[PDB]
């Protein structure tokens, strides 16, 4: 068979900028670039190497160093967002997400912490959202403390897309319990670290308090 | 035009099988053969094997041997896709494709120039379940001073999507609805928030408004402050 290994992975860049990502193939042969745009369908971009398919800018250029091969694109415009994968005969490479950052000014998190509600509690579970508002960069660290005890295993994790208009990320946390473990503790504790904090911040609330 | 026209997605439980269906136009259907590739997200695109209408040749990529079959029906330039036996690693995009060079002397079936749409196949043992809508209440844990924070949890629901919407798309500002995620009990789960003016929390009113089309299903969940005498 043959092998085709991409990088790298992830590829954050502002329109404007030029995206050069990398194939690796495990032999000669006819190498294509195709992209993926968001909820699309792929299209051909290169071919052998270096060869630009029908209505493809001159921004797309691709080229080849024996058994690597670059695909570089010029000036990003907002349609060329998506992810890329390189193809020889039957198989592919395992693609690279290249997407949009924006830069800003360093924005510290506004974090916010909510107790179960009574309606959920009447049911058996107990959910614990924390909530990170309006900060940037994307990077940020959440952990989830009960009883000043170091949770893991029980939360899951979501960030939004980058707002389109002040640039900043949000992240949305969820500690997941049984209403028996939750009755079993007193101090729920969402711990934040990000690089607009000059040190940790931790929102907290004691069960049963008004 | 040259164009490849699919079937839609699909919902299968472990076990079953299912047919997917491409239609071709704009060109003769028996000149090139037709290839299934399956993408499924954050994985590596799996080219699965090539039909060849005229006589129906087939060949399969080794891992599907066995499990899967490919037909066309000259009567309609429609190609199938079967797979048997389906498990969540199934889950996927389904796309077929068709070479960039095609007469009807000779072709190059390996330049992809021809994506069909895709079909999104889903492979689960959960059963399509309307979501519970919480309340994420505001309070003095969610008032940072001069603004506040509330929201709506949208819990074990399936399958995707769900829409949110607060005041009925009145409010719009501030408002962050979050990507669901997936549990391990095989259902999703998604929150839906935005910040307001601690404020505002005495007079204007706040509604989330979560609709689940799957389950036909819709609620207005009311979120006010907790009443503490
Ligand atoms: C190929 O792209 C890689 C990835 O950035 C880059 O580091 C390398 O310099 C490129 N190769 C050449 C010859 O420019």
């Amino acid at each position: 068979e043959i092998v085709l290994t991409q990088s790298p992975a992830t590829l954050s860049l502002s329109p404007g900028e030029t995206a050069i990502i990398s194939c690796r193939t495990s032999q000669s042969g006819s190498l294509a670039w195709y992209q993926q745009r968001p909820g699309q369908a792929p299209r051909l971009v290169i071919y052998s190497g270096s060869t630009r398919a029908a209505g493809i800018p001159d921004r797309f250029s691709g080229s080849r160093w024996g058994a690597d091969y670059n695909l570089s694109i010029s000036n990003l415009e907002s349609g060329d967002f998506g992810v890329y994968y390189c193809q020889q005969y039957e198989f592919f490479g395992q693609g690279t997400k290249v997407q949009v950052d924006i830069k800003r000014t360093v924005a510290a998190p506004s974090v916010f912490i909510f107790p179960p509600s009574d309606e959920q509690l009447k049911s058996g579970t107990a959910s614990v959202v924390c909530l990170l508002n309006n900060f940037y960069p994307r990077e940020a660290k959440v952990q989830w403390k009960v009883d000043n005890a170091l949770q893991s295993g029980n939360s899951q994790e979501s960030v939004t897309e980058q707002d389109s208009k002040d640039s900043t990320y949000s992240l949305s946390s969820t500690l997941t319990l049984s209403k028996a473990d939750y009755e079993k503790h007193k101090v729920y504790a969402c711990e934040v670290t990000h690089q607009g904090l000059s040190s940790p911040v931790t929102k907290s609330f004691n069960r049963g308090e008004c | 035009q040259v164009r490849l026209s699919q079937s839609g997605g699909q919902m299968k439980k472990p076990g079953e099988s299912m047919r997917l269906s491409c239609r071709a136009s704009g060109y003769e259907f028996l000149n090139c053969p037709i290839n299934w590739i399956r993408l499924a997200p954050g994985r590596r695109p799996e080219w699965m094997g090539w039909l060849k209408p005229r006589g129906g040749a087939v060949n399969y990529a080794r891992k599907f041997q066995g499990r899967v079959t490919m037909t066309r029906d000259v009567y309609s330039d429609t190609a199938f896709l079967e797979l048997r036996s389906l498990t969540s690693d199934d889950t996927a995009v389904y796309f077929c494709t068709r070479g960039k060079y095609c007469t009807a002397r000779d072709y190059y079936n390996w330049d992809f120039e021809h994506w069909g749409r895709g079909a999104p196949v889903t492979v689960s043992s959960a059963s399509t379940k309307g979501p519970s809508v919480f309340p994420l209440a505001p309070s003095s844990k969610s008032t940072s001073g001069g603004t506040a924070a509330l929201g709506c949890l949208v819990k074990d629901y399936f399958p995707e999507p769900v829409t949110v919407s607060w005041n009925s798309g009145a409010l719009t500002s501030g408002v962050h609805t979050f990507p669901a995620v997936l549990q391990s009990s095989g259902l999703y789960s998604l929150s839906s928030v935005v910040t307001v003016p601690s404020s505002s929390l005495g007079t204007q009113t706040y509604i989330c408004n979560v609709n689940h089309k799957p389950s036909n299903t819709k609620v207005d969940k009311r979120v006010e402050p907790k009443s503490c005498d």
